[PDB]
């Protein structure tokens, strides 16, 4: 049971991935500094929605299934075939009450930036674009008109970072901070937490947005 | 809550523990639950709150109304009998449950009433969520011919085993005293055994610690 | 579908030396959705300040409905309420409505005219007063509320200390609650001036 | 999943400066029906413990078939069986405490509330409860079900932290249990007058006294409550 | 609850325990269930407290108002009162109700009211959830024209085994008896009765 | 999940409302107005449950028409939006409630500033720079959070209001078969007819 | 129908600071409102410099302490008599929890200890087994009247230096470990007053690299 | 039904109604109740007849395997062997059962089983719905060491009592006399009970 | 209501599948392409219950797989669509049934002629001349049922396709997002990319 924004979407450069940091026990806010992005490994990464446990647990459950991959075959796993590994476990217990909501994401030199989104009740999609979460309408809303192909790096970046506070303004259950991550073929590099509190302030005076704020 | 009322010699005492609870949690660590129906008619309650203080308020109205009719000082059987025909009416959904005492021209009594409309006569009695740690007090240590003294003591102690025992009781004792031929002395915060202790650390913030974004004066006058 | 808790929102007021002070945040929802940042939840009636919690529907009933009762009040008696008898008005006109209530959390608080004592009271959706020396909180943070009060309060606060005190409890009460925040506002009532302070929080 | 059929109420205890103490009614109750009356629910493991027992009889008397063979395996291939490798009071209790955990674990539970009252080899009191749901607890005074909402409290004014244990002797601890098994009575609607008590000192050693009744009650002031209000005939 | 009424040569005896419950807890273990309605008409009340109080108080105003018109009223009347609420009103009561009463022509006469609002005129009655246990004693035990030493020990006996095996039964045996002579009220304690 | 929007920018009102009325597996029609005006530089748009809607705008808007030939004057949209909002109050408590959700969009001629009020079924009143009802805010508010401006002309607001169309279109689930989109400011209330 | 699960209530608080870790719990043990013991721990050293307590059910509490504790003795046998790492021990207790995802220990788990650099942790769990580092963190029945004080007195949220604006942050700093106590029995004495399930006692463990030390003190009986 | 089992000087004595039903048809009139599980142990059935047919053809496997290895069987070992079933198998089984047997060492010996599946020893014992009606009378009249007459009258009583109160008991009392002597079937008619 | 259409002409089978996955009140993807080829001349199309559809589709996929390299042989369509109904008729009566309704699309090389299958979740098989699945089968079947001729080219039966889609874009509540259409004919299977 628990309240995210959290996007990912492939484009020249790669792939960003960008989270809140909220969890909640009904309204009662439990936590602001929890980790929605997991480090399968330093190639992969992996988004947390829905259950917390079942995000975690099985997710650090691949890291170690690519890592018995690479040691067989020589070989960096596939995105594919690291997302599959996840989607056919979770299709095993399906029924019994796993509540999960993720994007599988990584480079590769046969695939390129690849996103697969994959859910506890069986799916397993590939696409360019996804968002998951109590959020995920006001993050698409900023996503679908501001995104190109052909963005920079930085731009990017900020894109990723002004959907979430978008959710995170919005949405009750999504705030708290916002953690990004860029994507390459050499390997993820984190670029940094910044709480919601400061950064919304200072997006409001530099970009002249949300007007309907007193500040 | 916890409450009781104990008979004694030449009168009748009642006494109340001053807890409210919303939830688990305690909304007024000193509420009054010593309600005042006549002079000489003081009412316990437990249950509902809102309910008891309504119920209490209400027939202590119509009470001061017959009393000024009638010429003469209310009864307690007067205000039971109104009591009982108001919740039994209700069928249970004013969640009242009340210890009526007092005394009158007639001598002093002692009444229990339930929120379905039930009445019960006795020499020591005890309701709410406290009133088995009460009454298992009162099983052991009342007796016959009590003094005023002894009942007081024997009330408190009553409500003391349901503050510290049961969850839903706490706080401070309250007491009212209803002696025969005297006025009814009313004794806020008979007890006091629940003070809190000093804190570790005063909280009191530098001035301009907060952050603020416009200040106005507002007009209150005309 | 539980009605106090579909719009959000708290309330906190506090005493302090020759003075009172009440709290509220601006959020108003729908659930998860935010809907407006500007939602207000203190009222005042000449001297008595009032702030509600729960259902905004009947927030708004209610603050129209004791505005109506005020104003006769005060055409028939000559002189303006005070917050004792405004807290036992409020009390009756919820416990009216007994067996089909508003679901509210109200607070009254002023400073008696006559004899210059500060006052606060609370009550529940069906009108049982809750009166206080310290303070009364209310709203779906009420137990973050309970926590703040209980820990930073002292007793014969002046009024620039008291504003810093009950601003911190309902700032850091509000930011652990989804349905509270997205905005706050605190008055400070002296005898005979009230100062309106609007403060900086987190937006989200 | 179960429910249960006869079924024994309030089981008392506590420590003392030497030992401690623990009672139990002879009754075995049929819902509403007073069905048994020489229901023994307290039951002695060795010459130091004391074992009570509230909640379903058929799963007490499978219990005391338990500890029963306990004492008898314990006594295998063990030459110090009455002496340093006898049975423990805390032994008994673990073992209780693991298997009604686990049965709550498989969704069939025994339905019970046990106290375990003894003393151990170093001369310390043990006194521990659990139930049907593996809960555990220790206290000065432990009691089951009415037990816990009456008797609790007259026990604890006499023994209301761990250092009023030595202030208390064995005469005021067993009069204070004897005052609380009448309180039951006079206010539990599934208790009887009968009951059994039993002490575990460290030096008298165990005593187990059955047979007992509730006396000195009060009841005369009956006469003079009349009708439910307004009556005066 | 159990409750009892006899009749016998001299007139009738109501008898009565005093215990009442919330589910296991004993709330009062002195309560009085036998309750006047008129000078020589008495009621056993059982099942709801609230209700048989709230009934009997109506009753008692009736034949009151009864009494000022039309004099005193027979035990048969003061049956069809009661059952005339009771069955008028079975969907939001819980009463069973025993009517006993002394006319100097009539003599002591027995009426008992269940549950549906039925009326049943009897020699005696019980009533009561301890009632139960005491069906066979009492038809076996009971003669018609008892003295009132025999039917002082005939209700004692009864109830002493219906409060034995009854745990929603306890505490003292009330009895009243009404004749010629007046009204008396009579006690039995536990220590006696336990042990018959 | 009928969509109904509202913008309020520098000099007028902006509403905009879903054309489809879907009954069961099929779409009964394709060009439904779901709007009410109530007086000349007041409108009302609609949503909720089939049949209350036009019961209660009609209801309103005969309310309001009484109101100005009695007085023979227009009232205020803050004026008729609290009225708005009693009625709501009232139905909330009734034995049948109103489930209709509205927005209110009305030019006040002696402030000479727009206004529009978003009220819910419940009787919840709000004034804000722009509005929504149902799914609609969940995918347009982060949108109008981001370019609304508040000196914004007509022409601006109408070309952040395709921007929230557009949006809706490409995630909503429902063909909602586009909007009708009507301006309230000074000089009344006229209709866009290409949109 | 049979309920495997209870509410033992109570409440725990874990605060790490620089060189060392407290892990604080009441020793009141409840069920609805009764009170069960006055003293029964819940805070537990379970070697290797770790302490642990698991809140909520207490039978699940027990049993998860009691395995883990078990998992430490294994881990010395299996490895060498290796020091298990606070992260280490937090991994393995994910995979108790979650290894009874579909039957959970109804508990609210937290440990505390020293890091592999000296550093003061605090991890804490989800029933299912869900974990995460942090400085601050309150569990149990009177955690949301404990926590958001931690916050403002611990992070300094909120907290804005004087005369700018509230522009500039109060600084995060560490504290000492008696701030730290002082802060605990300031949490802990509060929710006493307004949480009913919270009383009779406090106890602190204190995790340096010396060891681990005890702290009693008296909490309100009512 | 209505069973029992009373001990006396020279043994023991089971006895029983005929009735068996269906709602309120009664399916079997003639029904025999009390059956052998031993040559000198009987068991008196109540609850349901499938469950506890079942329940006493396995304890008479049980019983004969037994004798075959260990010679006969004690009274408390057939109470034993019932309990087993009844208590392992409490969540499928409604079966209420009364143990009566002879010993030469230990005389007669009565043991009960109710619903969940405990023991108890008693002088005497009584089960099946129509018991709840008798407890009084039962506890008034019952003396241990009574003769084979005394205690066939006792039982008669008891069980008229029983049967002429519930409505799910009735027909002939069947009764059986177990002692050092051998076993005697005893059968008694409407006519003859039910005018006691 | 995943739509999914199958029309059997004189030479070839086309299947025409919608794009739209949709997860809630948000549209997570527009390209999805809702079939499996499992033999050079078969393919099949699928919608039902989430993550069962791909799961059942790839399964049967690798067992035909499995089939043609250990025969060196392809299996007929007949025969392809007697083993899918064997798997859904095993499945309807197990712990947790698959789910998923399906059309199989197949040119048989022996017979020369095009056959299509429809077969749902209980293992219902029927062969058609034109087939669908779920709520789509009640706008088409109407048009198809009037302008279909047995005797057809491949070019009119895209136009009567056309014709459906155009039927279901005006009709159905929901947004499916167009669809992608696959014709299977004596030289395999190829996608229609402008549709
Ligand atoms: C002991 C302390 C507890 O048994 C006593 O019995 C006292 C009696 C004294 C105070 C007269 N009882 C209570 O304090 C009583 C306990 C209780 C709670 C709920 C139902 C029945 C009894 N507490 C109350 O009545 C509080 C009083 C507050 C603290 C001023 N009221 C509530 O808890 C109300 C319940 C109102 C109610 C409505 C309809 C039927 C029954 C009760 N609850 C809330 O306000 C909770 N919620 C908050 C958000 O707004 C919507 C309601
Ligand atoms: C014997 C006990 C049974 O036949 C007697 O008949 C006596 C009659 C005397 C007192 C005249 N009956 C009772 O004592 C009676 C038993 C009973 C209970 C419920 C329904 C019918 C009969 N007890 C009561 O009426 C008590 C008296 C109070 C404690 C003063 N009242 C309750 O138990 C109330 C009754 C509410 C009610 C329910 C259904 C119909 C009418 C009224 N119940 C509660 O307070 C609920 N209680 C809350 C605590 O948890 C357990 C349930
Ligand atoms: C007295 C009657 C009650 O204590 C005795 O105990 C005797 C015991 C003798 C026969 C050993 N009991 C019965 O006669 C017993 C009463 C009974 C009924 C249901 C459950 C438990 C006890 N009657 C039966 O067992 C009959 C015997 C048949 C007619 C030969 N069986 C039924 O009534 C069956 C039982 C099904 C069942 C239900 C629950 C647990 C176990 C078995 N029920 C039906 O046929 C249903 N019937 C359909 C027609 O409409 C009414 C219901
Ligand atoms: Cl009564
Ligand atoms: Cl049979
Ligand atoms: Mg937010
Ligand atoms: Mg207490
Ligand atoms: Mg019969």
């Amino acid at each position: 049971a628990l309240g995210a924004t959290t996007l990912a979407f492939r484009f020249q450069g790669g792939i960003i991935v960008a989270v809140d940091s909220r969890a909640t026990a009904g309204n009662w806010v439990a936590s602001q500094t929890v980790k929605k992005v997991i480090e399968i490994n330093p190639f992969l990464l992996g988004t947390m929605a829905g259950g917390a446990a079942d995000c975690q647990f099985w997710e650090t459950w691949l890291g170690s299934q690519c890592r018995l991959h690479e040691l067989r075959e020589k070989e960096r796993i596939s995105v594919a075939a690291a997302s599959k590994i996840l989607s056919n476990l979770v299709y095993q217990y399906k029924g019994a009450g796993l509540s999960m909501g993720t994007m599988i994401c990584g480079y590769t030199r046969k695939e390129g930036p690849t996103i697969y989104y994959v859910d506890s009740d069986g799916t397993r999609l590939k696409g360019d674009i996804f968002c998951v979460g109590s959020g995920q309408t006001f993050a698409y809303g900023v996503l679908d008109s501001n995104y190109k192909w052909d963005l920079s790096v930085e731009d990017a970046l900020y894109l990723g970072k002004r959907s979430i506070l978008a959710a995170a303004h919005r949405d009750a259950y999504s705030g708290g901070s916002v953690n990004l991550y860029h994507v390459t073929e050499d390997g993820w590099i984190y670029h940094g937490n910044h709480d919601v509190g400061e950064l919304f302030w200072k997006v409001k005076e530099e970009e002249g947005s949300f007007n309907n704020v007193i500040g | 809550t916890t409450i009781v009322g104990v008979k004694f010699n030449n009168g009748v005492v009642i006494a109340a523990d001053t807890r409210s609870t919303q939830g688990p949690i305690v909304a007024d660590k000193n509420c009054a639950k010593l309600h005042r129906i006549s002079p000489k008619i003081w009412c316990a309650g437990a249950g509902t709150a809102a309910d008891t203080e309504a119920v209490t308020q209400l027939i202590g109205s119509n009470i001061e109304l017959h009393s000024l009719y009638t010429s003469r000082e209310p009864r307690v059987v007067s205000a039971l009998q109104m009591l009982k025909q108001h919740l039994f009416k209700y069928q249970g959904h004013i969640g009242a449950y009340l210890i009526v005492a007092g005394v009158d021209p007639t001598g002093s009594h002692l009444f229990s009433i339930h929120a379905h409309g039930s009445t019960d006569v006795g020499y020591y009695l005890s309701l709410g969520s406290g009133s088995l740690a009460a009454m298992a007090v009162l099983e052991s240590h009342w007796k016959q011919d009590l003094t005023k003294e002894e009942a007081i003591k024997l009330a408190s102690d009553a409500i003391q085993a349901g503050i510290w025992n049961d969850l839903g009781s706490g706080s401070n004792v309250d007491v009212c005293v209803m002696e025969i031929g005297k006025d009814a002395e009313y004794l806020r915060n008979y007890l006091t055994p629940n003070v809190r202790e000093e804190k570790q650390k005063s909280y009191k913030f530098p001035r301009g610690t907060t952050a603020v974004l416009k200040e106005s004066i507002v007009n209150i006058c005309d | 579908s539980d009605p106090s808790s579909i719009n959000g929102g708290i309330v906190v007021a506090m005493t302090g030396k020759d003075c009172v002070a009440i709290a509220c945040d601006l959020r108003l929802g729908s659930q998860s959705l935010g809907v407006s940042n500007k939602f207000e939840k203190i009222f005042h009636y000449g001297h008595v300040f009032l702030g509600i919690t729960g259902l905004a529907t009947d927030v708004t009933t209610l603050n129209e409905m004791f505005r109506y009762k005020t104003n006769l009040y005060k055409l028939k008696e000559e002189r303006a309420i005070e917050p004792e008898t405004f807290t036992q008005l409020v009390s009756s006109s919820l416990y009216e409505r007994r067996f089909g209530p508003y679901f509210v959390g109200p607070v009254v608080a002023g400073i008696n005219s006559k004899s210059g004592k500060p006052f606060i009271a609370g009550f529940d959706l069906i009108g049982c007063i809750d009166e206080a020396k310290d303070f009364i909180v209310s709203g779906t943070a009420s137990d973050q509320l309970f926590g703040m009060c209980e820990s930073l309060y002292e007793p014969n606060l002046e009024p620039e200390d008291l504003f810093e005190t009950i601003s911190q409890a309902l700032l850091n009460a509000a930011d652990r609650d989804a349905l509270s925040g997205w905005g706050a506002v605190v008055y400070i009532i002296k005898k005979d001036e009230v100062v309106k302070r609007y403060l900086k929080m987190r937006q989200d | 999943t179960q429910q249960p059929i006869v079924t024994g109420t309030s089981v008392i205890s506590m420590k003392y400066d030497n030992g401690v103490i623990i009672a139990a009614d002879n009754l075995g109750s049929y819902g509403s029906l007073l069905r048994f009356n020489g229901v023994e629910r307290l039951i002695p493991v060795g010459d130091n413990t004391v074992v009570g027992i509230s909640g379903d009889i058929s799963d007490m008397q499978h219990i005391e078939r338990l500890l029963k063979d306990l004492v008898t395996e314990n006594a295998y291939d063990n030459p110090l069986a009455d002496a340093e490798e006898a049975l423990e009071p805390s032994y008994i209790f673990e073992y209780l405490a693991t298997v009604m955990y686990q049965r709550r674990s498989k969704m069939n539970p025994l339905w019970n509330a046990i106290i375990v009252a003894g003393v151990q080899s170093n001369g310390d009191q043990f006194l521990r409860y659990v139930n049907l749901l593996g809960v555990t607890y220790s206290s000065p005074t432990l009691a089951t079900g009415f037990g816990a909402h009456m008797a609790n409290p007259l026990l604890r004014k006499v023994v209301d932290r761990e250092s009023d244990i030595p202030k208390t002797t064995v005469q005021v601890a067993e009069e204070a249990i004897v005052n609380a098994m009448r309180v039951l009575y006079y206010r539990d609607a599934r208790s009887s007058r009968n009951f059994s008590l039993a002490i575990i000192d460290k030096n008298t050693g165990l005593t187990f006294k059955k047979n007992l009744q509730v006396e000195n009650m009060k009841w005369d002031f009956a006469k003079d409550i009349k009708g439910y209000g307004t009556q005066k005939i | 609850t159990s409750i009892m009424a006899v009749t016998f040569k001299d007139g009738v005896i109501l008898g009565a325990d005093s215990r009442t419950t919330t589910g296991a807890y004993i709330a009062n273990r002195v309560t009085d269930k036998l309750t006047r309605v008129h000078d020589k008409i008495w009621c056993c009340r059982s099942g709801s407290a609230a209700d048989t109080q709230a009934i009997a108080d109506i009753v008692q105003y009736h034949l009151e108002l009864y009494t000022s018109q039309y004099g005193t009223p027979s035990t048969e009347t003061a049956a069809s009162v009661f059952k005339e609420l009771c069955y008028e009103n079975k969907d939001n009561l819980t009463a069973g109700i025993i009517v006993a009463g002394y006319d100097d022509k009539n003599k002591g006469e027995v009426y008992t009211i269940p549950l549906g609002g039925s009326v049943h005129k009897l020699p005696y009655a019980i009533a009561g959830s301890g009632s139960t246990f005491i069906y066979g004693y009492c038809d076996k035990n009971f003669r018609e024209n008892m003295s009132k030493e025999e039917t002082v020990d005939f209700i004692k006996h009864s109830l002493s085994q219906a409060i034995k095996w009854d745990g929603s039964s306890g505490g003292v045996i009330r009895m009243v008896v009404l004749t010629a002579a007046g009204v008396e009220r009579l006690i039995f304690y536990p220590d006696e009765y336990e042990q018959l | 999940m009928d969509i109904i929007l509202g913008i309020r920018v520098q000099d007028s009102v902006i509403l905009a409302s879903s054309k489809a009325v879907t009954r069961g597996i099929s779409v009964l029609k394709d060009s439904d107005d779901k709007t009410r005006q109530l007086s000349p530089h007041t409108l009302m748009s609609f949503a909720g449950e089939a049949g209350d809607t036009v019961q209660f705008a009609e209801y309103i808007q005969a309310n309001i028409q009484l109101y100005s030939i009695r007085e023979d004057y227009e009232l205020s949209p803050q004026a008729v939006s609290s009225f708005v909002r009693q009625e709501l109050a009232k139905s909330i408590r009734s034995r049948r409630p109103y489930q209709v959700n509205v927005l209110i969009g009305g030019y006040d001629k002696k402030k000479n500033k727009p206004e529009l009020y978003q009220i819910d079924y419940l009787g919840t009143k709000v004034e804000l720079p722009y509005g929504a009802h149902g799914y609609s805010g969940f995918y347009t508010f982060s949108l109008l959070d981001h370019h609304y401006r508040p000196d914004m002309t007509t022409e601006e607001g109408l070309d952040l209001l395709k921007l929230c169309v557009q949006e809706l279109e490409k995630r909503m689930p429902m063909d909602f078969k586009g909007v009708i989109v009507k301006i309230v400011d000074k000089d009344g209330i006229r209709q866009v007819d290409d949109f | 129908q049979f309920n495997p699960y209870g509410d033992n209530g109570g409440t725990i608080l874990g605060i790490a600071g620089e060189d060392f870790a407290v892990l604080a719990g009441d020793t009141r043990n409840i069920t609805d409102y009764s009170i069960n013991s006055r003293y029964e721990p819940k805070v537990f050293d379970c070697g290797d410099n770790i302490v642990m307590s698991a809140n909520g059910f207490a039978a699940d509490g027990d049993a998860l302490v009691k395995r883990f504790k078990n998992s430490v003795k294994w881990y010395h046998f299996d490895h060498n008599d290796k020091k298990l790492s606070i992260n280490s021990a937090a991994r393995n207790i994910q995979h108790l929890l979650y290894g009874k995802r579909f039957f959970p220990y109804y508990v609210h788990t937290i440990i505390a200890g020293l890091d592999e650099d000296g550093k003061g942790a605090v991890y804490s769990f989800d029933p299912v087994g869900s974990y995460e580092r942090e400085q601050c963190r309150a569990g149990g029945a009177a955690a949301s009247l404990i926590m958001p004080f931690l916050d403002n007195q611990v992070n300094f949220k909120n907290q804005y230096e004087p005369g700018t604006n509230g522009k500039v942050k109060k600084p995060l700093k560490y504290l000492s470990v008696e701030e730290v106590i002082k802060l605990v029995r300031d949490s802990f004495t509060s929710a006493t007053e307004r949480h009913i399930q919270v009383g009779d006692g406090l106890e602190i463990l204190i995790v340096t690299k010396d060891g681990v030390r005890k702290e009693f003190y008296e909490l309100k009986r009512d």
